[PDB]
């Protein structure tokens, strides 16, 4: 996180550690108690794909003060839309080997239904963003949890303000932009996959997947988050399916 | 497919805001959302066949907020979209035309009287006036004639001027907010002349 | 107005324009100078717009120079108070009033629901946790 703050021991129950072969890999964001949201471009060079361990409860990279839990992720399933390397369609999809424990320091955040998000929760400004990533470009990554809160933006608007780069991959339907163009704040490179939740009435929802942006907190440019809402039946029907054999599982979007 | 709004104008008179914008629906609705420059967007007039939208209510909830607005377009069988400009109630509602509630002879002195003309101000119900919004920063400005033409100002609703006791004169006033430089001034009032 | 032997008598502001009603040039004839009569005449003939009775359901209206305003009741809104704030009752404002989830209806009432874990209370809009650690909750802060 660039310029936000670290969120205190319990008030982001819902973020999740990935992490391949023991390292720090992307963030993530508890959906009930056997699956987890993610970004799909944190698996593109993954090679060890039974050496995919979750952790939740998690805050402090330094320590183990017995509220974390990890599982280890049977499935990730990414939409076969998703190409590699690209912009579009990142998310992912992690099912936990075995469910973790709710408890006061792991909670799962609310996945909404498509037009409660589209017409409700899409017109909150400010949302929170949160990971264990970079705290500016190329600069180091954070120990403890990191929280900022980002105003949200529609896409005409995020064209309308941003430096017309040449080469910038364009917005699409399944992403939408937020945060400033001052170069003061922003998600940055190791949040990916990291939860943008939208609070609405008392309640969390799960809104946008953290997942580009052209380097962290750059002038006249924006973050782009995963549209969640796009994904919520897609999101649902694989929640309902049989585990199919295989880590990896590249589901038809729809 | 739709066309984006355009030339999105507030016109506001004692707080009654009003945003007009173009064109004419054909096969499309509008929707209108209203907000501080951080805050939530709310929606106003929706699927709307008119050009315009009473803003009223949101805006006086804190006149001196500065607030923007979108016209959404939607097909009539993200949509398109535009923003209007800024718009601080505070600064730039206009003041309506005053009106002189009386006109008393004192002596060799006349007391000239505007009335608190009611802005959509609400508090407990009721509609604060133009003096109770605006308080010391809202100067009136008297004009009277005997051939002459004569002025005076004060920062409350009275006037007390000094008439040849001999002629009939004649009065006209003028609302005046002094700190703006965007309608400071509103038209003047209906000529009133003793009889 | 000007009567067969009216205009004998010098004019009058009464009598001539608000007891009567004069024409320009009666009223130029009383203030005699242009600008003077201008000044009269500009709020004199920009009529009382609110005679047309434009506002609606109980709103107020006060006269203005070619246009008026509209005090409107709390229940009502808009240019002529045409907008009843009771009938608003959509999901698409203020997400219909309903905590959680809000189904909207055409000839029925907007109708709200909840998510997994949570559950309608009696006022049909409220959801009450049905489960220790409901989803969208930071337990430590609740
Ligand atoms: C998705 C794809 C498209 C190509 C592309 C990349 C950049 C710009 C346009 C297209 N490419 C990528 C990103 F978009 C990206 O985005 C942001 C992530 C977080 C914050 C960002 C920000 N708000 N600045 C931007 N981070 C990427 O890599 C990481 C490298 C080092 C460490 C962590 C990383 C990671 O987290 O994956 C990456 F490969
Ligand atoms: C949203 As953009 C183009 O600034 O990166
Ligand atoms: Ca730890
Ligand atoms: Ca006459
Ligand atoms: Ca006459
Ligand atoms: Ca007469
Ligand atoms: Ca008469
Ligand atoms: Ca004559
Ligand atoms: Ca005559
Ligand atoms: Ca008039």
């Amino acid at each position: 996180i660039v310029g936000g703050k670290v969120c205190p021991k319990g008030e982001c129950p819902w973020q999740v550690l990935l992490l391949v072969n023991g390292a720090q890999l992307c963030g993530g964001t508890l959906i009930n108690t056997i699956w987890v949201v993610s970004a799909a471009h944190c698996f593109d060079k993954i090679k060890n794909w039974r050496n995919l361990i979750a952790v939740l409860g998690e805050h402090d990279l330094s320590e183990h003060d017995g509220d974390e839990q990890s599982r280890r992720v049977a499935q990730v399933i990414i939409p076969s839309t998703y190409v590699p390397g690209t912009t579009n369609h990142d998310i992912a999809l992690l099912r936990l080997h075995q469910p973790v424990v709710l408890t006061d320091h792991v909670v799962p955040l609310c996945l909404p239904e498509r037009t409660f998000s589209e017409r409700t929760l899409a017109f909150v400004r400010f949302s929170l963003v949160s990971g264990w990533g970079q705290l500016l470009d190329r600069g180091a990554t954070a120990l403890e949890l990191m929280v900022l809160n980002v105003p949200r933006l529609m896409t005409q608007d995020c064209l309308q303000q941003s430096r017309k780069v040449g080469d910038s991959p364009n917005i699409t339907e399944y992403m939408f932009c937020a945060g400033y163009s001052d170069g003061s704040k922003d998600s940055c490179k190791g949040d990916s996959g990291g939860p943008h939740a939208t609070h609405y009435r008392g309640t969390w929802y799960l809104t946008g997947i953290v997942s580009w942006g052209q380097g962290c907190a750059t002038v006249g440019h924006f973050g782009v988050y995963t549209r969640v809402s796009q994904y919520i039946e897609w999101l649902q029907k694989l929640m309902r399916s049989e585990p199919r054999p295989g880590v990896l599982l590249r589901a038809p979007f729809p | 497919n739709t066309v984006a709004a355009y030339n999105l104008t507030w016109k506001s008179t004692n707080f009654k805001t009003i945003l007009e914008w173009e064109p004419k629906p054909v096969n499309q609705v509008y929707t209108v959302q209203i907000s501080t420059k951080s805050g939530d967007w709310k929606s106003k007039c929706f699927y709307t066949t008119d050009t315009e939208c009473d803003l009223t209510d949101e805006i006086v909830k804190d006149v001196k907020q500065t607030y923007l607005a979108r016209v959404f377009s939607y097909p009539a069988g993200e949509p398109l979209y535009e923003n209007s400009p800024e718009f601080t109630p505070y600064l730039e509602t206009n003041l309506g035309q005053p009106t002189i509630q009386s006109f008393e002879q004192v002596g060799t002195k006349v007391n000239v009287t505007v009335e608190d003309e009611r802005t959509l101000v609400r508090r407990n119900n009721t509609f604060l006036s133009l003096r109770d919004v605006f308080g010391k920063d809202l100067i009136y400005t008297l004009y009277y004639w005997k051939s002459g033409k004569k002025t005076a100002k004060t920062n409350t609703n009275e006037f007390l001027i000094d008439v040849d006791k001999g002629e009939n004169y004649c009065f006209s006033v003028q609302a005046v907010i002094p700190s703006r430089t965007v309608n400071r001034k509103s038209t003047d009032s209906p000529v009133e002349c003793m009889g | 107005a000007n009567a067969f032997l009216e205009e004998l008598r010098p004019g009058s502001l009464e009598r001539e324009c608000k007891e009567e009603q004069c024409s320009f040039e009666e009223a130029r004839e009383i203030f005699k100078d242009a600008e003077r009569t201008k000044l009269f005449w500009i709020s004199y003939s920009d009529g009382d717009q609110c005679a047309s009775s434009p506002c609606q359901n109980g709103g107020s209206c006060k006269d203005q120079l070619q246009s008026y305003i509209c005090f409107c009741l709390p229940a009502f809104e808009g240019r002529n108070c045409e907008t009843h704030k009771d009938d608003q009752l959509i999901c698409v404002n203020e997400n219909g009033g309903c905590e959680q989830y809000c189904s909207d209806h055409t000839g029925t009432k907007r109708s709200c629901r909840c998510h997994e874990g949570y559950s309608l209370l009696a006022d049909g809009v409220s959801c009450t946790p049905t489960v220790e650690y409901p989803c969208g909750k930071i337990p430590i802060l609740e």
